RNA sequence: GAGGGAACCCACU
């Protein structure tokens, strides 16, 4: 129903407006580098 | 008349860098001089160290009525 | 001072929380300015009255004149005052920290920017960060209950918690021996 | 609290409503305060 | 599967030494007597053999689809 | 408005998983119950049910 | 996926410069030698030949990042003394003392060899 | 005769073994 | 009965007749509530005091207690119990030869390691696991060691140098099922190798690799762009469109196999099987069987790792602060136990509840093979050839490499497929989607006081509309 | 084209829209041949 | 000028390993030294495959990684073999690389064990190592089961794939009684001595030296069988002195440049 | 593939190691998880917390 | 085709995303706001998202497969947001616990330790190495500590280097005596464990955990307040760089030769665990002859529950205390316990000398069968085998009755966590 | 130069 489509963490507002699916967006596992500073991360270039 | 704080908060620091860092993206005429560097974002902080940013930034009081700051007004201690 | 103190804290526990770190900075001051705590200083004891009086005049929390602006002004400052009246005292300038005049002027102004740095911004989302400052815990959380179900049972106002439980103190010789207790 | 011998100013509930109702708003301000702090500090951890 | 050409940490060769490890194996040799044998002093060539599960011999066992 | 999950597809990934997901038990209490009780180790799982293979998280 | 391939650690791509000097401006007489596709060999042996040399003040080498193969060294000397002269010294020094183990090595070898 | 303690190991071996021989690890399904 | 037992396969004597004999009895859960169960038959044989001399039943081996899982774990009685179940955990995720005949099947997921070893250090268990037939991972040397900083928080710094010969080295297989369909008179998919002026809505990949026949061979090297099953669909110029099927993306390999074959109601049917080699990468994640998981952080080469004074490398290097929290002492024992096993010439017995073995009686073993009794060894840096100045714990462990490797994982998206409903980026990897900026992450760029940066990310780098 | 029969090993000749069966033997599951085209491995 | 004047002490010489000593030299020339023995010194290996038929129970290229990995001799040929990436051929030449052809058909009833002696070279001079101990055993085949192959061996070294490295183990130790305190024992006493420890049996740890440096250093250069162990070594040398010497023409350039 | 030795599983191109003890379903290998359940016509007694019953038998 | 390739002013050129961009870093559960940190971007040859490893406590992570997520602002407004407002230096003091969340974690934690030893001294080469990764140097060597007979630096010379600006701190060290203070050798710390930094000198003590780490009133704190938040970046990444390459010459291992004890300290184990079950027979015997009496406000089960439990807990701290003196300055997870890098003296004292009592629902193993926790045991059995505390250490191994028990306990830890992680969240959901 | 949803199960941090 509407009222399905609506409520929930799935519905439209908590899972369509609170939150949603972006662009620009990339996600990998971690690994550590301690040859980068605090401030810097290590990037793929795939995902570059 | 003024009763707002004069010092700058971080994020009117920030907006103001990004604006002022767009404007400067869109040949916006640059307020100070600038030694071949080619990023907005380093223009429009030297510009905000320099205090030569054109913005004023307009603080709203919980009453609706507001307080407009120079950028050149504030104090930028951060 | 002293009396406000002992108001404000009964249970005679000197640990607060504060924005400048005075015995740090008076520590920094010392070894900027190469002071000699085994010669005499230079440093006017009314220089310290006078100095302590007009920073804590320029420490604003609360701006305005009038006198309810001078109260909440007063009362915002109040812990800190106390603390920078203590830490600063001519007694305890002159033969316990022994800062020069420049030491002192220094320490002064960098009071004065150490507090201004610590005010909140206006804009701080201050109730999402209070939010995260209490559940950011609760991730790593007689019979009385605590930890993530006393939480619950006090962020939910229930009318019944699991173990409901008074401290009763006692007054005069019912309170110092057992069989009256 | 009404009782013999028993101490009027520092005998206190852990029941939130209770001191509600008994106290008043500030009162249960400051147990709730209290309340609070005794549950985030009993492991040792500080907050703000 | 089959045995490697070269131990993993050194790259000894110990790919000619399954058959030669069996043949002693099967002449009543332990398995160190084997291993010093063959001439796999460092542990990490005698690992190689010792922990070496022949699956291709089971897997010719099948009919081959080419 | 019936039990879901009796059927499952055999994992083939190790042979050591073949035989954990052929020898597998089930209580088919909702995993949503936040209950500790059917999830504790109970004393008379000796020699029946291994002690150390659970899953983590829900279940 | 993003693996790269074995030659770039040893191999210069068009245009990239094999060893390049910088002025270091902290302190007169130092030299910055970013060395191009080389490891912890040249580098340790440069080092520890420019540590020998009475006139250097300072010599050490980094790899920035194990990812990366580049070689920074860091060589300080004398003021009559030159980073760049230090540098060409040391691996002067390096390649007599190769030269040198070479020829011993061979004549070692043909003495094993005879008996 | 009784099993010795030094045999002990390689007897309930033994009979664990056989009863892998037998019955397997699927023979409840 | 242990005689008779011992000629199985002769005397014709089984568990069964050892059952008939009254020697032993299944003894269920309701009934074991009565029973009085001596551990061993050392509670039985106990002087004045045996704590109870009316014992009815005798435990066969009390490490029959574990699983399947469990019972490959080398001294679990030396472990932290989370551990042991996180080793249960992991096991079924460790790749092996996970079946013999997987030449001849298909399945949609498949990996089998290159060179699966048996454990130096095993179980007695594990003999009826058929872990020594069918084995889940590799003896490394590993050491034990804080080494260049690259394998702090749960990682390992791997011997590049043995990865290129082929240490850890897997394949996976993927399968692809696709088939003609009369769904109507008039819809009729058809294998066919599809051309560009006939067919309707072509995804703009190339379609010389399929035969015509419509399949492509085994063989062929195949992209993530690349047609492998060419489907056309009759429309009811363009008679026919395209339903290919397509490789998944960024999944390259080569066709291992192709099969055509009727399903039940009569169509032509194929399933393709995509063979594609994982050499060990950064960021795939490997397990001892003590719980002790990580990714890769660095792999170094042979001259680069540490080395001992015979020269040898460790395959594996551990962080040492991934034990003291989590008590993995086991982990330690097998690597002990397995240096005198590799020393010996022995598989090392790690059952989990025996006396015959001890960590004393191991290092006097060790200590009689010509290393030091507790396993370290002088280790020299590779980088500068100076000795460590600690002695490092180093020797042949069982590791597993585990199926969650990065290149399974990564991912990422700038602009492209979006939901039909609410015109929102897509679900996963698989369908090139984006990924959930959520509740929590919009609640801490509010605490960040970012309103900008929460306006792009819930606006216009989500679903902008007018 | 040529498939091979899954049981019988022998090789056989099946054009489009021919059920796939085996001429010899009549097993129903078939496999393509290995491809002609020129595959270089690094011997990696 | 402040260079060593290293000498040399040959104590083993064998077809497999040569042990020797190195005195009076640096720590860094030592481990250098090593780690050219490692990852630089060039062999020829097999790096281009093309399966022609594989009905073999292995894969392709588990095949191909086990024929890069077998050893092919290499004295005195690599030396005068070129790079593939400095050689004037469009693909493949007789100077830059060498040509194995494999043809193993297995139609008996008997496990047919394709091994390196069927790797067949259109070079002499490079032969797999064993086809001069058994042969390395590539594939293992059944009735009906068939490999045809064509390989390209090029030269390389060990810093690009380890089938390139031309040595097994290389021990390397320098001072043996611990006199340095380069590593610290906790309890002496429990560590074995070195086998060129100059020790008594009662002592268990060298007087400490403060003004000693690392300065004799102990090498048993284990070979694969691609090189003689000698050749390993001073081709290690060679390679390290070109090295340097290509380096010093760089940086005489750079600093005219400047 | 009941009874038939290990050489006869290779002929069939079936894993003699393989346990069994799953079906086939339209080509996929499907197990069934065992389901734990409350023991049958068994006097069950047990205490209901917070309900108008003291003590509960159940069969 | 190149008439599409033409630029003009005005146009956007959607480039790949390069060396020095500004991104977002974030892995879930973002429980606070320093689980979303501003990240610059450079560029690796390989798979992962390589990460500091001072930033892996702000985030929770580790590197045991977990996977993270960035976000790429798209416009210059929100880079310059995100560059302003929630870089990894502007958040490394949180306002929750007005302390940093960010320190030196492990192995840079256990070698600095380790490296600020008074009796640790560097060679002139050592010294030129580990400042070439002093990315703040100022070029200039300082005179060596020791001067002859050779020229020694100490480890506190170079830490000193790393020190940034004129940071004023005091702190102690883990394993500063309580005495100490009170002492005549305040001042001069025989131990080395006042922790001492003066003008940015470390002057004297050995650094650790609660110097170096996320407490406050800790090193990296006074230099965030000091300095501010880029010259505390350089601190952190000077600290890393320096430490990890000394600890490439000093070397941190954990072997099964730091889980052993002297044959004393087993003896005075055993003998522990050897009176301390008399002790728990002799209450046993107490309460079955009806002589226990039961303490103010607990029933008699409870009062032997309790009775007994004290008597395990003792046992179970003089073993470890005993364990803990047993060690030596080589052990290692002495080491790692010292630094505060990782581990406790219960994991040593559960390593070395006893495991423990294992609790469900925080008493004793449970009689699961009729009086009895397992079949092996007698009925109405109090005893602390029988009822799960286990005599025996992770070195020597466990019983198989101790074995089940220690899953018993485990298995509570494992579903305290899987049942309070959705409880928690809907309560910060709640709170938001 | 990009055409399904839903349900369930397993797994990961
Ligand atoms: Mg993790
Ligand atoms: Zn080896
Ligand atoms: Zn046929
Ligand atoms: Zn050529």
């Amino acid at each position: 129903s509407l009222k399905q489509r609506l409520k929930g963490k799935e519905g439209r507002v908590r899972g369509n407006l609170m939150g949603k699916r972006v662009d620009f967006s990339a996600r990998t596992v971690i690994t550590p580098d301690p040859n980068l500073s605090i401030d810097q991360v290590g990037v793929p270039r795939s995902i570059a | 008349k003024r009763i707002t704080t004069p010092y700058m908060t971080k994020y009117e620091r920030a907006r103001v860098l990004g604006t002022r860092a767009l404007q400067i993206a869109m040949c916006a005429p640059v307020m100070v001089e600038l030694e071949g560097e080619t990023d907005p974002l380093l223009i429009a902080m030297k510009e905000l160290k320099a205090r030569k940013i054109p913005i004023i930034i307009r603080r709203y009081l919980p009453d609706g009525s507001y307080e407009d700051w120079g950028v050149d007004e504030l104090i930028i201690s951060d | 001072d002293r009396e406000v103190l002992r108001v404000i804290f009964p249970t005679g526990d000197s640990k607060v929380v504060l924005p400048c770190n005075l015995l740090r900075m008076i520590w920094n001051a010392q070894k900027i300015f190469h002071i000699n705590p085994r010669l005499p200083s230079d440093l006017h004891p009314i220089k310290v009255v006078e100095g302590v009086k007009e920073l804590s005049k320029k420490l604003v929390i609360v701006n305005g004149d009038d006198p309810l602006s001078r109260q909440a002004q007063e009362n915002a400052t109040l812990l800190f005052n106390i603390h920078l009246r203590s830490t600063l005292c001519s007694r305890r300038m002159a033969e316990e920290f022994r800062l020069s005049g420049e030491a002192f002027d220094w320490l002064l102004g960098e009071i004065e920017s150490k507090f201004n740095q610590a005010i909140a911004h206006p804009g701080e989302m201050v109730g999402a960060l209070a939010a995260q400052s209490l559940g950011e815990p609760a991730t790593q959380m007689k019979n009385v209950t605590l930890g993530v179900p006393r939480l619950k049972e006090l962020i939910n106002i229930s009318k019944k918690p699991k173990t409901p439980s008074l401290t009763v103190f006692l007054l005069g010789q019912s309170a110092r021996d057992a069989e009256r207790a | 609290l009404s009782e013999k011998d028993v101490d009027p100013v520092r005998t206190t509930s852990n029941d939130i409503v209770e001191i509600f109702t008994v106290l008043g708003i500030e009162a249960v301000r400051k147990a709730l305060e209290r309340e609070l702090y005794h549950v985030i500090s009993f492991d040792g951890s500080y907050v703000n | 599967m089959i045995i490697p050409v070269r131990c993993f940490t050194c790259g000894k060769i110990v790919g000619n030494k399954w058959e030669a490890y069996l043949g002693l194996l099967q002449a009543e040799y332990t398995e160190g007597d084997a291993l010093d044998a063959l001439g796999l002093k460092r542990y990490c060539c005698r690992r190689m053999l010792l922990a070496h599960v022949d699956l291709i011999e089971k897997l010719l066992n099948y009919a081959p689809l080419e | 408005q019936a039990r879901a999950g009796v059927s499952q597809v055999l994992n083939r990934l190790t042979f050591a998983s073949t035989l954990s997901h052929l020898r597998r038990l089930n209580s088919p209490i909702g995993r949503d119950g936040k209950l500790a009780k059917p999830r504790q180790l109970h004393n008379t799982l000796w020699g029946m049910v291994c002690p150390a293979e659970t899953p983590e998280g829900h279940a | 996926m993003n693996a790269p391939p074995a030659f770039e650690s040893f191999l210069l791509f068009e245009g990239e410069k094999k060893i390049t000097i910088n002025k270091d401006t902290k302190v007169p007489n130092a030299c910055l030698f970013t060395i191009n596709k080389e490891d912890h060999t040249l580098g340790n042996i440069i080092k520890s030949q420019l540590l020998k040399d009475p006139q250097v003040l300072f010599a050490g080498y980094k790899v920035p990042h194990p990812l990366e193969h580049k070689i920074i060294i860091r060589v300080q000397t004398t003021p009559d003394y030159s980073p760049q002269e230090a540098f060409t010294n040391a691996i002067t020094d390096l390649i007599s003392e190769l030269s040198l183990l070479e020829e011993r090595f061979r004549v070692a070898i043909k003495d094993k060899q005879e008996g | 005769d009784e099993i010795t303690p030094d045999l002990w190991q390689e007897a309930c071996w033994i009979v664990i073994s056989s009863y892998f021989d037998e019955k397997g690890l699927v023979r409840q399904q | 009965h242990i005689d008779q037992l011992k000629e199985r396969e002769y005397n014709n004597y089984s568990w069964q007749d050892l059952v008939a004999s009254g020697v032993v009895e299944y003894i269920d859960t309701l009934e074991e509530e009565t029973v009085m169960l001596a551990m061993t038959p050392d509670d039985l044989q106990e002087k004045e005091v045996a704590y109870c001399s009316t014992y009815t039943h005798c435990e066969i081996h009390p490490s029959m207690i574990l699983g399947v899982c469990a019972s490959i774990i080398p001294f679990p009685d030396h472990n932290q119990s989370p551990r042991n179940t996180y080793q249960s955990a992991m096991g079924k995720q460790a790749m092996g030869v996970y079946i013999t005949n997987f030449h001849v099947r298909m399945d949609t997921l498949a990996h089998v390691l290159y060179y699966p070893q048996k454990p130096l250090v095993t179980t007695r268990s594990m003999e009826y696991l058929r872990f020594r037939e069918l084995p889940a991972g590799i003896n490394s040397i590993v050491a034990i060691a804080s080494y260049t900083g690259y394998n702090q928080e749960d990682s390992v710094i791997m011997n590049r140098s043995a990865v290129d010969r082929g240490f850890f080295r897997s394949v996976f297989y993927r399968s692809y099922k696709e088939q003609e369909s009369k769904k109507g008179f008039d819809q009729e998919e058809v294998f066919e190798k599809p051309t560009r002026e006939t067919c309707q809505g072509m995804r703009h990949a190339i379609y010389d690799k399929l035969d015509d026949d419509g399949l492509i061979a085994p063989g062929v090297r195949v992209s993530g762009d690349d047609v492998i099953i060419g489907k056309t669909v009759t429309l009811p110029r363009y008679t026919k469109r395209d339903c290919s099927t397509f490789l998944r993306t960024s999944e390259t390999g080569i066709v291992d196999q192709v099969m055509v074959t009727l399903n039940q109601e009569g169509y032509k049917f194929c399933k393709i099987r995509v063979r594609s080699v994982r050499i060990p990468q950064i960021g795939d994640k490997f397990a001892s069987r003590h719980g002790q998981k990580g990714t890769c952080g660095i792999q170094y080469r042979q001259e680069d790792m540490p080395f001992t004074c015979e020269g040898i490398t460790p395959d594996i290097i551990i962080n040492p602060h991934a034990i003291p929290s989590r008590m993995t002492i086991g982990h330690l024992i097998e690597c002990l136990q397995g240096k005198v096993s590799a020393n010996k010439g022995e598989i090392g017995d790690a059952t989990p509840f025996n006396d015959a073995v001890n960590v004393q009686k191991i290092s006097n073993l060790l200590s009689d093979y010509g290393y030091h009794l507790r396993g370290n060894e002088v280790l020299y840096n590779g980088f500068t050839g100076r000795k460590i100045t600690s002695q490092i714990f180093i020797g042949p462990t069982y590791y597993q490499r585990l199926k969650h490797m990065v290149d399974d994982k990564i991912h990422s998206r700038a602009r492209g497929p979006i939901q039909i409903l609410n015109r929102q980026p897509m679900e996963g990897r698989s369908r090139d989607g984006g990924l959930r900026f959520g509740e929590m992450e919009r609640d801490c760029q509010i605490a960040h006081g970012a309103a900008q940066f929460l306006r792009e990310r819930l606006f216009e780098a989500s679903d902008p509309y007018q | 084209m040529i498939y091979i029969c899954g049981e019988c090993h022998t090789e056989n000749e099946i054009k489009s829209r021919d059920p796939i069966r085996c001429r010899e033997c009549g097993y129903r599951i078939m496999y393509k041949k290995r491809t002609k085209r020129l595959v270089v491995f690094d011997a990696r | 000028p402040y260079a060593n004047q290293p000498t040399v002490r040959i104590t083993e010489l064998t077809d497999e390993n040569v042990k020797f000593i190195i005195e009076n030299t640096d720590l860094a020339v030592a481990n250098s030294i090593r780690r050219v023995f490692i990852a630089e010194v060039p062999i020829i290996a097999i790096d281009w495959v093309q399966i022609d038929a594989n009905s073999s129970v292995l894969h392709d290229e588990f095949i191909a990684h086990r024929l890069g990995l077998i050893p092919l001799t290499s004295d005195d040929i690599v030396d005068k073999l070129q790079y593939s990436r400095d050689c004037t051929c469009e693909e493949f030449c007789p100077e830059c690389s060498v040509e194995f052809t494999l043809d193993v058909r297995c139609n008996e009833d008997q496990t047919r064990h394709v091994t390196s002696r069927d790797l067949i070279s259109n070079s002499p001079r490079v032969i797999p190592v064993t086809s001069r101990q058994d042969d390395i055993l590539i594939v293992k085949l059944r009735k009906g089961q068939e490999l045809r192959l064509r390989a390209y061996a090029k030269k390389g070294f060990g810093k690009e794939h380890a089938k390139w490295n031309p040595t097994a183990g290389v021990a390397f130790e320098y001072d043996p009684d611990n006199a340095l305190r380069h590593t610290v024992y906790p309890k002496p006493e429990e560590w074995p001595k070195s086998e060129y420890s100059e020790l008594d049996e009662d002592e268990s740890q060298a007087p400490y030296d403060p003004n000693g440096k690392p300065e004799r250093f102990y090498y048993n250069v284990e070979s694969c069988g691609s090189l003689r162990p000698e050749t390993i070594v001073l081709s290690a040398l060679s390679g390290l002195k070109k090295k340097l010497s290509d380096l010093q023409t760089q940086l005489s350039h750079e600093i005219q440049s400047d | 593939l009941n009874g038939l030795t290990d050489r006869d599983l290779c002929e069939l191109n079936e894993c003699p190691l393989d346990p069994g003890g799953y079906f086939i379903i339209n080509g996929s290998e499907k197990v069934l998880i065992a389901q734990e359940k409350m023991a049958t016509n068994t006097v069950y007694v047990f205490a209901k917390k917070d309900s108008k019953y003291a003590y509960t038998g159940e069969c | 085709k190149p008439s599409d390739l033409h630029l003009q002013t005005g146009y956007k050129v959607e480039r790949h995303m390069c060396d020095g961009d500004i991104v977002i870093f974030n892995r879930q559960p973002t429980l606070h706001k320093m689980s979303m940190m501003g990240h610059r971007v450079r560029i690796l040859p390989w798979s992962t998202f390589r990460l500091n490893l001072s930033v892996t406590t702000p985030y929770n992570a580790d590197f045991d497969g977990d996977e993270m997520n960035l976000h790429l602002p798209q416009s210059l407004e929100t880079r310059a947001e995100i560059q302003e407002l929630a870089m990894v230096p502007r958040m490394i003091v949180t306002p929750q616990s007005n302390r940093p969340v960010m320190g030196i974690v492990q192995d840079t934690l256990t070698a600095v330790r380790k490296f600020t030893k008074r009796d640790v001294f560097l060679e002139r080469g050592e010294v030129m190495n580990l400042l070439m990764f002093l990315s703040t140097w100022d070029g200039k060597v300082p005179q060596p500590a020791i001067l002859k007979p050779r020229p020694l630096w100490t480890g506190k010379q170079i830490f000193s280097l790393i020190i940034p600006g004129h940071i004023n701190c005091i702190r102690t060290h883990s394993t500063h005596p309580d005495d100490e203070d009170s002492g005549p050798y305040k001042h001069i710390s025989p131990g080395d464990t006042k922790v001492v930094v003066e003008n940015g000198e470390l002057i004297m003590g050995i650094l650790c955990k609660k110097s170096l780490g996320t407490s406050a009133g800790s090193l990296v704190h006074i230099s965030y307040l000091e300095m501010g938040h880029d010259i505390t970046r350089l601190f952190y990444s000077n600290i890393q760089t320096v430490i990890n390459n000394w600890l490439l010459i000093e070397g941190h291992t954990i072997g099964i030769g730091d889980s052993i004890a002297d044959s004393k300290t087993y003896q005075d184990i055993q003998n522990t665990i050897k009176k301390a079950k008399q002790d728990v027979i002799e209450v046993i015997e107490k309460a079955h002859n009806n002589e226990l009496e039961p303490t103010p406000g607990n029933t008699l089960r409870q009062t032997f529950e309790n009775q007994v439990n004290r008597i395990l807990n003792d046992a179970r701290d003089k073993t470890g205390s005993s364990a803990q003196k047993s060690l030596s300055e080589y052990n290692n997870f002495k080491s790692m316990v010292v630094s505060g890098a990782k581990g406790s003296k219960i994991n040593i004292s559960q390593v070395i000398a006893v495991v423990g009592q294992q609790n469900v629902e925080g008493k004793r193993i449970p009689f699961g069968f009729k009086h009895r926790t397992l079949p092996h045991f007698i009925k109405d059995d109090y005893g602390p085998e029988s009822r799960g505390f286990v005599e025996n250490s992770y070195l020597a191994g466990l019983t198989p009755t101790e074995f089940f028990f220690h899953a018993m306990g485990g298995r509570e830890g494992l579903i305290d966590t899987a049942v309070k992680t959705a409880e928690t969240g809907y309560i910060q959901r709640r709170l938001i």
